[PDB]
């Protein structure tokens, strides 16, 4: 399995045999913007199963 | 036991042998010691498997 | 020729090996590049 990996998510960072199953979070680093322009950062996670 | 003239034939086991007048040795084997769940692939030359 | 697949084998009289030839190119997809599934880089 190849996997995404780093602070921005880039695919192809990681690779296992085994795919974790279990409980875990995976954080992410977005820019989005308002609808007034004011150009946004957010740290982010994602709990999953 | 019977053989023919271009055979071969283990011998193994706690014993004493001198090799006849008309047989070669050509190896010495050892058993090799494996644990429950441990293991090795072996070929079978005569049949290909 | 004729593809013979599985035991063990010796070739009887009057046959040879017979060497298979691949388009341009298909031996690296074939070896180098193998499966596409576990690596996209
Ligand atoms: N062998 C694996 N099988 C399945 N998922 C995995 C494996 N190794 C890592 N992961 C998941 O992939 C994600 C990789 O992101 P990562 O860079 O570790 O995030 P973070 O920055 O939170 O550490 C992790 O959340 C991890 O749980």
């Amino acid at each position: 399995l190849s996997l995404s990996a780093g602070r921005p998510k880039r695919p192809h960072a990681r690779r296992a045999l085994c795919l974790l199953l279990g409980p875990d979070f995976f954080t992410d680093v977005i820019t989005i913007e308002t609808a007034d322009h004011a150009r946004l950062q957010l740290q982010l996670a994602y709990n999953w199963h | 036991v019977s053989h023919q003239a271009g055979d071969h034939w283990l011998i193994r086991g706690p014993l004493e042998y001198v090799p006849s007048a008309k047989v070669e040795v050509v190896e010495e084997r050892q058993a090799i010691p494996l644990d429950e769940n441990e293991g090795i692939y072996v070929q079978d030359v005569k049949t290909g498997k | 020729v004729r593809a013979v697949i599985g035991s063990t084998y010796m070739l009887t009289q009057d046959e040879v090996l017979w060497e298979k030839e691949l388009p341009p190119g298909v031996e690296e997809l074939l070896n180098k590049g193998q499966d596409p599934l576990a690596d996209r880089g």
